């Protein structure tokens, strides 16, 4: 109806223990209101789970389809992904019910774990009424058993393991999307906005990961390269998706009868001026290619979007590679052919 | 290479390239399963054309694990309820540690498979290496043990504790 629901205080939360999984993990949990104030969150992660601020605030986006890449492209993606999130402190949002990209970065996640040490804060905001067991998640402060195995006919879907912290996001509905984008971008603009430990004034940088995607993976690309401060964001070539057309339109920027391709309502709808504009917007915009172009590494390219997208001066880079303690990225990218640097 | 083209079995070819859908053909490197035994083992289980749970006993039979992880394990095969708790069974019975390994890493819960009957009729299984229980179990219990005789539980509890 009309968004006519009780507001209840919330009754279930604690935390939940994957059985059957490939590993035994923890993960809190809480769910709340899509219209919680970012500040309560914020400070529930910081004291209630002892979280420090991150220096990396890594934000994957994708198509909610279950499909599959093609191999030997997800292990190099997944690899750089890890390396970037381990060795900087890093806080990796999800969607984290097990469909599309976020069945990728657990698979990444797992791969990981049984060669490396270390942990990442693998937060996840999913929607409370998609969750295959909606119940057996209800005894506050207590340890919940949970079973990762799920039916094809359930018509939901099982919360990802190796997903070490949940946020779950609720209003009413119950097997529909869409509750927690607001929440999740709220969280995110609350983030940015923070001050790290460097006394220079930069705040937590933000950087946006695009996999597949969709038709409304354009919009939220688009809402993404026109914030006040804006968000630079890498995408993949090979993902037959929405990131792919962005990754055929990267070439010959600033030819329009060739983007029919029954991905939308026929040649009557189309998402061509929004799909112009952010092409237009491309300064921020890195696109990465298996090989065929430099920076072949996820990881070297996530945090070259960072300093090149900050559009910033020289010291406050060094001091962000200085905070990340990664050195040939300062070594390679910072000290190059005359940078002016101020006395 | 037969009677000129008077003679011909290209009638009798079509016929077989209408049942193309059991030939599994080979080339050397230029398709997929480069390898004869993959190749070999792969036909009989899209051959068979039977559900899911028969082609995961068929590859726990022949100790084949890989087959099993490729082949089988896929995307969406639509376990029937109560196969893979049989399928645990059948492997923890036989000795493959490495199908118990990939049966938990695939949704199998430990805590729910197990039970009081499942154990009971584990402790007397047959399809495994020579073993010394009985022995043991007809030592404690009596000085006598009829034969065809069913070690509960109780008589496992006694062998511990002596």
């Amino acid at each position: 109806i009309s968004k006519h629901t009780q507001l209840s205080p919330t009754d279930a939360f604690g935390t939940i223990e994957f059985q059957g999984g490939g590993h035994s993990n923890k993960a809190m949990y809480v769910r709340v209101s899509f219209d919680t104030k970012p500040d309560l969150l914020l400070h529930l992660m910081t004291k209630e789970w002892q979280l420090e601020l991150p220096k990396l605030l890594i934000s994957v986006h994708g198509g909610l389809q279950n499909f599959e890449l093609q191999p030997k492209l997800k292990q190099v993606f997944g690899k750089g992904l890890i390396k970037a999130a381990m060795t900087t402190g890093a806080w990796i949002f999800t969607g984290g019910v097990n469909t599309g990209v976020i069945r990728h970065v657990g698979d990444a996640l797992k791969d990981h774990a049984s060669k490396s040490r270390g942990k990442i804060c693998t937060i996840g905001i999913a929607p409370w009424g998609i969750v295959e067991n909606q119940e057996d998640l209800i005894g506050r402060d207590v340890v919940r058993p949970y079973q990762t195995m799920s039916n094809p006919m359930s018509k939901l879907t099982v919360l990802n393991s190796m997903h070490s912290h949940f946020i779950l996001a609720d209003n009413g509905t119950t097997g529909k999307y869409g509750a927690e984008v607001k929440l999740r971008r709220q969280l995110e603009k609350h983030i940015s906005l923070q001050k790290i430990n460097t006394r220079i004034g930069q705040g937590v940088p933000v950087v946006a990961l695009i996999v597949e995607g969709g038709p409304n993976v354009i919009s939220i690309v688009l809402e993404y390269l026109r914030d006040t401060p804006p968000v630079p964001v890498v995408v993949c070539d090979g993902s037959g998706r929405a990131s792919d057309i962005l990754a055929f339109g990267h070439k010959y920027s600033e030819v329009t009868i060739q983007k029919t391709f029954t991905y939308t309502r026929t040649q009557a709808q189309h998402l061509f001026i929004i799909l112009m504009e952010c092409m237009k917007k491309k300064e921020l915009i890195t696109v990465f290619r298996m090989g065929s172009e430099g920076h072949q590494d996820i990881d070297l390219a996530i945090l070259t979007a960072l300093l090149k997208g900050a559009n910033a001066s020289a010291p406050d880079q060094l001091s962000l590679a200085l905070a990340w303690n990664r050195v040939d990225i300062a070594r390679s990218q910072i000290f190059i052919y005359g940078q002016q640097w101020p006395v | 290479y037969t009677r000129t083209q008077a003679q011909h079995l290209f009638i009798i070819l079509m016929e077989c390239m209408k049942k193309k859908e059991l030939i599994t053909v080979f080339r050397m490197g230029s398709e997929g399963h480069q390898d004869i035994d993959l190749a070999i083992l792969t036909a009989l289980l899209k051959g068979a054309n039977a559900s899911a749970p028969d082609q995961l006993s068929l590859a726990l039979a022949w100790n084949r694990v890989d087959i099993a992880r490729s082949q089988i394990f896929i995307y969406g095969q639509q376990w029937p309820v109560g196969s893979l708790e049989q399928a645990m069974l059948d492997a923890l019975v036989l000795d493959r540690v490495d199908f118990v390994k990939l049966l938990i890493e695939n949704g199998v819960s430990m805590h729910r498979f197990l039970t009081i009957s499942r154990l009971e009729e584990l402790y007397n299984t047959r399809h495994g290496p020579s073993n010394t229980l009985y022995h043991l179990v007809r030592d404690v219990k009596k000085g006598n043990l009829p034969p065809d005789y069913r070690i509960s539980l109780i008589d496992i509890g006694l062998v511990i504790e002596y």
